[PDB]
């Protein structure tokens, strides 16, 4: 009853595991060659990454 | 927003809308541009 | 696969949606939503949640 | 102690923010409006109004 | 010249 | 100008100089920049069919929106002149402020 | 493009407008139907990789 | 025809400009 | 010009657009509406403000 | 006739006018 004005801190831990961001175009495992790298075999140009 | 133009394509500046001397003031009489 | 499995439009894949009319008793409570599916799409009701 | 390069032993994971992926520095990937905030992969917010 | 229309209040 | 850290009345506090507060002018923008959400595409508006409901607006952090409409009212108007209306009135400095 | 500027004491900001074409074209092909395409060259804001 | 929508100065209808249907103006282009 | 220029009808020009769904947030404010263009009627989208 | 020289307003030549190549400016006349 006699309880302390709060505020509340969320966080996560993740251990053990790396960020997986798939170049896919629906984000998802479809087949190990992805359909956005085969678009990129189809267009036959090159991009820079920033 | 531009001025005036004559089709001759070729595109050919118009020289209506311009300044002269007038005995009467041209506001009355034209559209000055 | 790459033809026919994922557009190339400007499209979301998770959508906000906002009460359209909440209605408010002493003992509970009531959300009223627009739950609106445009054309080409498909909705699992699995996904939605609030 | 632990090599986190060479056993897998990560645990820098919580220390992401955010992530902004932009292939040839027009084009913001998955573009699209994809996302909820579509230009950039936001892994954590520390202030969350919306 | 005699094209120009006529002022007017308005109009 | 306080003559004394002390608190209470005094003589010394006959001394103390009044000096009014600096002129603060606190208002909405010019053509109201910065109420709504452009160039944001997490909260990117909406102008769409019904029926469809797929986005016409596909809005850029890499556009200027604001700017690219503070220039056009330059171009096509007397930006001199104060519409009330959408809020235009130019930022406009003191020449004589700015150049003494 | 190598900018040299004057020294301040503030963390300052470099805005540079790439100038390019930034246009729409509108489609309304039937009633309540809104299509537009856009483009901007060269800094498209979509390639082969979205 | 859509000449019949346009106000008429004299017996003519008043036609605007053909230079007046698109619009150029940019940054500095 | 007499005929083909103004309708007859009863008809507004100026229209009032009430939100179907709003929402406040801390940190925005979001107003959906429904921008009906009835048959024969055309809108030229700089009349329309909020 | 010269008509690549000038810069194509859509697809035609923004050329200019005939009557503007010389000058009559003069104090008074």
């Amino acid at each position: 009853k006699t309880a302390v004005d709060s505020i509340t801190q969320k966080k996560f831990l993740c251990d053990r595991t790396l960020w997986r961001i798939p170049f896919s175009s629906n984000f998802m495992s479809m087949g190990a060659l992805t359909d956005l790298g085969q678009n990129l075999l189809y267009a036959n140009s090159a991009h820079a990454l920033d | 927003p531009r001025p005036p133009v004559e089709e001759p394509a070729v595109e050919t500046v118009s020289p209506e809308g311009r300044g002269e001397k007038r005995p009467r003031p041209d506001r009355e009489e034209t559209l000055v541009t | 696969p790459t033809h026919d499995v994922t557009t190339d439009r400007s499209q979301r894949l998770t959508l906000r949606f906002i009460p359209v009319d909440r209605e408010d008793t002493a003992y509970s409570y009531k959300a009223r939503f627009t739950l609106a599916v445009g054309d080409n799409r498909v909705l699992d009701m699995a996904s939605t949640y609030f | 102690g632990s090599i986190p390069y060479l056993d897998g032993t990560f645990y820098l994971n919580h220390t992401f923010k955010k992530v902004a992926i932009t292939f040839d520095s027009s084009v913001s990937w998955p573009g699209n409006d994809r996302l909820l905030t579509p230009n950039e992969f936001e892994i954590k917010r520390s202030v969350d109004g919306e | 010249g005699l094209r120009f229309p006529s002022k007017m209040f308005g109009g | 100008y306080m003559p004394t850290i002390k608190e209470g009345n005094s003589r010394e506090l006959m001394g103390q100089q009044s000096m009014p507060n600096r002129p603060n002018y606190i208002a909405f923008r010019d053509n109201f920049i910065g109420l709504m959400y452009y160039n944001s595409t997490g909260n990117m508006g909406v102008l769409a069919g019904q029926a469809s409901q797929l986005n016409a607006v596909v809005d850029l952090q890499d556009r200027n929106t604001e700017l690219s409409y503070q220039l056009l009212l330059d171009s096509i108007g007397d930006r001199t002149r104060y519409f009330s209306m959408w809020n235009q009135a130019v930022d406009s400095y003191d020449p004589d402020v700015r150049i003494i | 493009m190598t900018f040299e500027v004057d020294p301040m004491d503030e963390p300052t900001l470099l805005y540079v407008l790439f100038e390019v074409f930034d246009v729409v074209r509108v489609h309304r092909p039937h009633r309540g139907v809104i299509e537009t395409v856009y483009l901007r060259t060269p800094f498209s804001a979509g390639n082969a990789t979205t | 025809n859509f000449a019949s929508l346009a106000p008429r100065h004299g017996s003519r209808p008043f036609m605007g400009n053909w230079q007046d249907i698109g619009t150029s103006n940019m940054s500095g282009g």
